[PDB]
């Protein structure tokens, strides 16, 4: 690891300074007990988020107005980042932002088959994965005109709604496994095929799970491509899918994906001269903004039982 | 006599302009590294 | 004089002190530097295990030392004004690949062990037993080669 | 002189530091492999103190092939020896090191990749060491061909 | 740089309040560190026999050259006496003139980084005397007093006596400092050729009380749990380091020979070539060449060249005066004032 | 790539060659090493002293450095507490410049006759192979201590926990350079000048 | 401005240069690379030293 | 001489080292290959064994296909030997070797595979066993032609 | 002498090995990349399985083209050959092993993915089958410069 | 003689094997990359199993291309060549050879294309083998230029 | 010619005179060019920082005047008939400031570009940079001296 710190030292520091922006479990204590929303953004300018909120009034201050200025001051970071990489990086953070538009191809479709507005939906929309054809999305409603139509000049073009989806998905998951191990040195390989693979098992899992043929809308790059997938393709209920998932020794019994996730990501910030603390800073702070947000639905309404379901290994 | 086309003198100035040509090549690499990945 | 003792034998000499220094200092940076690597994901914030982690470090600068006895011992038989053959700085060549790559290999070898290991005998303090007696065996493949070294110096 | 010219103890100290070069970059490689495989998934169950440490010490059998050899071959070595004692030993100095360093290269793949399967089963320990050893054999094969040669670089050399 | 920093201390009134930009603030706030490094180096440039690139010939020199000579010939000066106030005049254009100046700055470099060691040094028995813990000056101060000086003391008390000592009337041999240096510890015995008489009786006796001093160092402190930690890696960080330090103040040595030479080729790259007896052309060859050297000598030897000088004395202080007695961190005073905050920062 | 084994062709023919037509002994390293002038090695091994000294002590310090700017983005506070990591990494390039300056003490011109001699061929190979002792141990240790030094930038964003362990191998990379410089001053420690 | 105070330095410069020259200073004519004829290399330095003060006292009227 | 010269013992001395340093990197290639299979499959090993050692144990035996021929050139091995005889000697060697090196590169990519569909299908081990006989009798092919190249070493050699 | 020289069992000691591991790293090939294929598909046809070897078949046969040509090289070495019958005795070793090894290639690229497809249409296997006995004359279009080749040899 | 050396066979011998390695090299490239492709055809039609043949055919001309160069290029072959006749030996067949390499390459990289499109449209009989016969004939201007070369080898050498 | 002074002594000269601007200008160059890409992707957003920012390629300049000295300096020592002894300063003083400036160069590059989108998104940075930069700096520095005293030992 010494030629990390040439393209991506000034990355890395950066990075691995914003994890300790991660507010930690004793931050979420003095945190679940203000009750008004106000009182959370006084104590919430105290972390690192320092003050975000000061351009907003107090009076109308929404739970999503939260939700989503914690997700721009995420993704002007991650942007901030991603502009300041090499062409071994630049490329790493693209294929990050190749699966977020694939969440926003389909989520257009699905919004725009229907009766709705292009201004209203557009609003719901990740914008890290955002190409310039995307605000259309309206052309034809058939899958095989899109691809000639809108998706043949994105980067989504080497890869019914839901079919497409993980028609696309597994393609782009497949890929972005064979570039991670082709382009990307030692200290994440292991992480970027872990880590990677995990995300390939709770998309099958979900498969089988969200289909009570299979085997090509499956995505085979993880621990259950070789023996999981033929015995995960011929489930119809939710026994099979339960018999099935039992081979695995990290999997029993969990059929608890995010915490296995927060588990894994805890350990990938353990390597300090790999490219996959990006990832794992992407996949916390994305966390921390839907910890942020859960806690403030408890409490824009009262509901104080089930707050203390925010989930922090940092 | 070392030989009569491989001299002595032949060698020490071939030597000492492939260890220069040695490390111009790995600095133009690193030049080249800014073009092949910016 | 001596058709044995050609005036190119030091030659052969400080490519031996060097092969036995540059090397055994290459391994011994590999494996203080990337054990220091496993040991900056921990945390303890404890005494008695401060002077517990720092093992793969002490042991990793051992072979600086099989270095350091062996280009200092081979270095002091190099001298402008005596006899110095050819055979001799034949066997200080090989007593610096000896060495230089045995800690070499053992540096390697404790960098690949205390990475993960040190990572492993804290906060799991029940294998700390099989972690150090890997990294014996680890590190003697450098006392290996300061071994045959001791005897090619006495021997050449 | 012709038969033991000047430069003869070049191919004696080449085979001599040949042996551990290659030897102990073949049991740094199983060293190293094995105990990185070992300790990944084995953080359960804290009573395997002495689980797997047989591809370490049988790596460490490796290295001490290429010092026996070793020495063996700095008792042959002399100012004025032959040409066939230099070569014979380099051949007795390759053979135990470029042997041994594919005998560590093979406990080094076996180890690391085979010790993960272990942890939800400890039925793995008997067919591990079976098909270990043969990966052993291997440098004990280099070490019969250079404690065989090096039995002929005295018998009828001048 | 006395030009530059006088028209700001002059009227500093009417520079209180201006625009304040973000590189005039900064050399603003400074105007007295600027002050008074042109006037130090304006006499250290007196010293050093330097005004832009040449000498000042104004006392008698202490080198006179021989009589009659043939054009074209090597010439050695014999020494008649000493220059009062500086380097001799007639080191300027010398074949040797860099093997004097090189041996005379690096020896200078040396004392004058014990001096400012030792100095800075003296402030920790300073404020352990001051906060009543003589339990720290005995195990702290005491044991790297001893080393300190010894180790470095003693080489820094052998410039100054082998500068004192004739060797070419007396008919001894003029020895070698760093030789000296690198076989009190390894073979401490067994000089070259000595220095003073009864030399090798106090030389090893020099390594014998730095060895002593190891062990106390750190076994005292603890001795009087985590002191003995943090006392055993006090000493290790105490004796790599004065080693480490008194090699780091060669800089000094570096960056006067890097701005003395440069400089000297600047001179003759511009000026130097702009000289002949022409008319027309001449007259606007050496307008034109020293436009093109005095706006290149502002540029290069005063704003870069002397930046970087400014950081390596900025370095001297913030790690190798520093280190010694500028123990610890405190919370700054900052008290609960007003100040008459802008409107820009919105 | 494909050139390294085209030029291990040549070496294996030209080897054979010469070998078998009985000319094996005009491949002399010997005779290479001995009409080869000493002021070669003995200057090659100065100018590569400070060489791969420096070389080391710049890959250092891009390490550490471009790491505790990236880190004091958030905590500006590590500039000024982990210099310490930037001063080892910069006391190697200072190895490299006492050898140079020790070793040029040791370079005189040498007369027609007594040029080469045994003295001055051992002053040659003692000088090239110090150098690249002092200055290719100066340049591991300077790597060592960058990507070292950087984990203590990255660790220096939590506050106390580690850098006290962290300091100690710090200072065991400086202790290896140390140790390099005190090699080369033995290697050429009975190296006479040119006589 | 520029030209104001870069001849105002030019004068005191230049004409300092030109009695170092004019007097056959040992620091300026005393080498062989030397401009010889020192009195005539400076009458370059005192007509070079006098259009800055052409430059510097008509900058000079423009303040 | 001019027939058998001095450097004539360093042709047999790499080519009789050569047999045992290229066989067994091919055996080490063919038993680690072969030996990760056979440790990752855990629920059927222990039922099935004595089934899946049968890679590693042909590998194996590719070592002393070059074990056998480096112990019968070590024996003609000499001081004053011809040239001729070195020459075609480390012909032998490499012979041996290098075909014992392709022998073991194909038993080691062969065998892991099998093992795979071994753990899916019982009756996978005749189609498998039948393929890894002609990747070992490959190996044979270089053996039954190096002891041919050393049975007229030193046939009528001067 | 001239003619005849030392060092001509070199060439023909080389040719004699060559052809024997240069088939054989071809067979080897052959035998590899077809038998991934061959055991990865038969837990599904299980009956099929003796239809399968004919790509190992092909390559095991391409290894015994590569001996029966360098047991007849070895049986004409001599300690006082000729230079040519040294030199047409590598050309022989070569021509049937760079060759031979090509052939090799061939056949289990394309036997590899004829296996594989062999589980869809049994009437692909007359197809499949065709193509590799092309892609082995090339083993015997090498074996014929090999033998040919080699006859001459001795002639002079 | 110096026309007539004793190292002149070694370059004609090279020339012979040249001809038929490289030729087969491009050949083999010709037929695996060409057949690669007939799983996904015949997957889906089986009617075009008898299109693949002419690719793998217009190779197996471009083989015995250099097979007739190579049995040329024997029987000129002789002890006493003269040098010259050496030279255009290794010429005629390094012509052929690297020719019918590049021809390889072609026939099979663009039969692979032509095939792999060729379920989709019947009428492409013509146009691919109008591709293949001016990629065929890269290596007959070889061949052309090696039978040339090989007239002027013995004609008048002296 | 003689023995002392052969026909091939000044190619260790002339190689060293443009082993001293070429490598110095190499290393300056990959500092200017990542300190000027790093530059012009700061002040695109904040342009008032341009004179602070520009303090990398300003001192990656300097180490192109570093070499620049050498080459002036052993150019004036060369001649035909030169000695070999002053051949192998004139290339040691040329690869003892050639490859310890493009080290230095390269990390000037690394830590200015690193500095200059540091001390922009906090300036607290920019005195932090700079003695950094200093370091990077004087590593060519060090170069030079060890030329301009191996220099001085020429006739």
């Amino acid at each position: 690891g010494v030629y990390f710190n040439i393209d991506n030292g000034f990355i890395e520091g950066v990075v691995r300074g914003y994890r300790n922006g991660l507010l930690s479990n004793n931050q979420y204590i003095n945190l679940t007990q203000c009750d008004t929303l106000e009182d959370l953004k006084l104590q919430l300018s105290s972390t690192d988020y320092g003050n975000f909120l000061s351009s907003v009034s107090s009076e109308s201050l929404t739970t999503s107005l939260i939700q989503e200025y914690a997700s721009s001051k995420l993704y002007h970071e991650f942007n901030y980042i991603r502009d300041q990489s090499s062409g071994s990086t630049r490329k790493f953070m693209d294929y990050i932002t190749y699966g977020y538009m694939i969440d926003n191809v389909a989520l257009m479709i699905t919004g725009t088959i229907h009766d709705r507005d292009k201004g209203e939906i557009l609003q719901r929309c990740h914008p890290l994965g955002w190409f310039d054809t995307l605000p259309t999305l309206s052309v034809a409603t058939d899958l095989e005109s899109l691809y000639e139509t809108v998706l043949v000049d994105t980067p989504l073009a080497p890869y019914n709604i839901e079919i497409i989806r993980n028609k696309l998905y597994k393609a782009y998951l497949e890929d972005f496994y064979n570039f991670v191990t082709e382009e990307i040195p030692e200290p994440a390989k292991e992480c970027m095929q872990t880590l990677l693979g995990f995300e390939a098992d709770r998309r099958s899992i979900n498969i089988a799970l969200n289909s009570l043929l299979k085997s090509d809308l499956l995505p085979n790059i993880g621990k259950l491509y070789p023996l999981a997938t033929f015995h995960l393709a011929q489930a119809q209920d939710f026994e099979g899918v339960r018999a099935a998932l039992a081979n695995v020794y990290e999997y029993r019994g969990f059929l608890h994906f995010y915490q296995l996730e927060m588990e894994l990501c805890r350990d990938a910030f353990t390597q300090q001269f790999a490219i996959s603390t990006v990832w794992a800073w992407m996949k916390s702070k994305e966390q921390e903004v839907r910890n942020i947000t859960w806690i403030a639905e408890c409490i824009a309404q009262n509901q104080r039982e089930r707050i203390n379901n925010y989930i922090s290994v940092y | 006599i070392l030989s009569s086309i491989w001299t002595e003198g032949l060698l020490m100035c071939l030597i000492v302009s492939a260890l220069l040509l040695f490390i111009l090549i790995v600095a133009l690499s690193w030049i080249s590294n800014l073009d092949i990945t910016y | 004089s001596n058709i044995y003792a050609p005036l190119y034998a030091p030659f052969f000499g400080f490519a031996g002190c060097a092969a036995a220094m540059v090397l055994s200092c290459l391994g011994a940076a590999i494996g203080t530097a990337k054990s220091g690597i496993g040991i900056a994901g921990i945390g303890t914030f404890k005494p008695e295990l401060i002077m517990k982690s720092l093992i793969p470090v002490v042991m990793s600068g051992i072979l600086a030392i099989y270095g350091l006895v062996v280009a200092v011992l081979i270095a002091g038989n190099l001298s402008p004004t005596e006899d110095y053959t050819l055979f001799n700085g034949f066997m200080h060549l090989s007593c610096g690949l000896c060495v230089g790559f045995a800690c070499l290999s053992s540096g390697y070898a404790i960098g690949m062990v205390g990475d993960v290991g040190v990572r492993k005998y804290m906060h799991q303090p029940r294998l700390f037993v099989g972690i150090v007696l890997i990294l014996i065996f680890s590190e003697v493949l450098g006392l290996y080669g300061m071994i045959v070294a001791l005897i090619l110096n006495t021997r050449g | 002189t012709e038969l033991c010219p000047v430069y003869a103890p070049f191919f004696g100290a080449i085979g001599c530091a040949s042996a551990i070069i290659f030897t102990s970059l073949g049991a740094a490689y199983g060293t190293a492999k094995s105990g990185v495989g070992i300790c990944a998934t084995c953080v359960l169950r804290p009573d395997l103190l002495f689980k797997n440490i047989v591809p370490v010490i049988m790596a460490g059998i490796i290295a001490i092939y290429g010092l026996v050899v070793s020495v063996l071959v700095c008792y042959s070595l002399g100012q004025k020896q032959a040409l066939y004692t230099g070569f014979i030993q380099l051949g007795a100095g390759l053979s135990v090191g470029l042997s041994g360093l594919a005998a560590g290269f093979a406990i080094g793949i076996v180890g690391d990749a085979g010790v993960r399967g272990s942890s939800q089963q400890p039925r793995l320990f008997v067919g591990m060491i079976l098909i270990l050893i043969f990966a052993e054999v291997l440098g004990l094969y280099g070490l019969i061909v250079a404690l065989l040669l090096n039995s002929r670089a005295t018998q009828d050399v001048v | 740089m006395t030009l530059a920093a006088l028209s700001l201390v002059l009227n500093e009134k009417k520079i209180n309040k201006m625009k304040r930009g973000e590189i005039f603030d900064m050399a603003f706030t400074g105007r007295y560190i600027i002050l008074l490094m042109g006037v130090f180096s304006m006499y250290t440039g007196f010293l050093y026999n330097d005004i832009f690139s040449k000498t000042m010939t104004i006392f008698k020199s202490g080198w006179k050259w021989p009589d009659h000579w043939k054009k074209g010939e090597s010439i050695t000066a014999t020494s008649v006496g000493t220059y009062p106030i500086g380097l001799d005049w007639a080191w300027h254009g010398t074949e040797n003139a860099l093997l004097f100046s090189n041996s005379y700055k690096m020896k200078l470099s040396i004392l004058m980084g014990f001096i400012h060691m030792t100095y800075s040094y003296f402030f920790s028995l300073a404020n352990h005397l001051y906060f009543n813990s003589m339990i720290d000056i005995i195990g702290n101060f005491i044991p790297g007093l001893l080393f300190m000086q010894g180790i470095f003391g003693y080489l820094s008390v052998c410039i100054v006596y082998k500068w004192a000592v004739d060797w070419v009337k007396d008919g001894k041999p003029a020895p070698g400092l760093l030789n000296m240096l690198i076989n009190m510890f390894l073979s401490p015995g067994t000089i070259d050729d000595e220095l003073y008489p009864h030399q090798a009786k106090v030389q090893v006796f020099l390594l014998l009380m730095a060895l002593v001093c190891i062990p106390w160092l750190l076994l005292v402190k603890p001795l009087h749990g985590d002191i003995m930690i943090h006392q055993v890696i006090h000493t290790i960080e105490f004796c790599l380091n004065c080693v480490s330090h008194t090699a780091s103040y060669l800089r000094l040595w570096a960056l006067s020979l890097a701005h003395a030479q440069l400089s000297s080729v600047l001179w003759t790259m511009t000026i130097q070539i702009a000289f002949g007896f022409r008319g027309f052309v001449g007259v606007f060859m050496t307008v034109a060449l020293f436009a093109m050297w005095f706006a290149l000598t502002c540029a290069v030897l005063v704003l870069m060249e002397g930046t970087s000088a400014m950081l390596h004395s900025l370095r001297l202080h913030w790690v190798e005066s520093m280190s010694k007695f500028f123990v610890g961190e405190g919370l700054p005073y900052e008290p609960f004032a007003f100040e008459y905050k802008d409107m820009e920062v919105a | 790539h494909f050139l390294y084994y085209l030029v291990l062709i040549v070496v294996i023919v030209y080897g054979l060659y010469k070998l078998f037509t009985g000319h094996g002994s005009d491949i002399n390293f010997g005779k290479f090493l001995l009409r080869t002038s000493p002021y070669m090695w003995a200057n090659l091994g100065i100018a590569l002293c400070v060489g791969l000294s420096v070389v080391g002590a710049a890959w250092g310090i891009f390490i550490t450095g471009s790491s505790m700017i990236g880190a004091g983005v958030r905590a500006p506070r590590i500039t000024t507490k982990n210099l310490i990591s930037i001063i080892f990494c910069e006391v190697v390039a200072i190895y490299g410049l006492i050898i140079a300056i020790v070793f040029s003490s040791k370079l005189t011109v040498a007369t027609a006759e007594n040029m080469y001699s045994k003295s001055n061929l051992y002053t040659g190979y003692s000088l090239f192979w110090a150098g690249i002792t002092v200055g290719a141990s100066n340049l591991i240790c300077g790597i060592a201590v960058g990507i070292t030094g950087a984990t203590a930038a990255i660790s220096d964003a939590a506050d106390s926990a580690l850098f006290v362990k962290i300091l100690v191998i710090e200072i065991f990379g400086s202790i290896l350079g140390l140790l390099g410089l005190i090699v080369g001053l033995l290697m050429a420690g009975k190296a006479s000048e040119f006589q | 401005w520029c030209c104001t105070v870069l001849s105002a330095f030019g004068v005191v410069i230049l004409s300092v240069i030109a009695h170092l020259f004019n007097t056959n200073h040992e620091s300026f004519v005393g080498s062989i690379n030397d401009p010889e004829d020192g009195p005539a290399v400076a009458h370059t330095v005192y007509l070079a030293a006098l259009v800055y003060l052409v430059f510097f006292v008509f900058c000079g009227f423009q303040v």
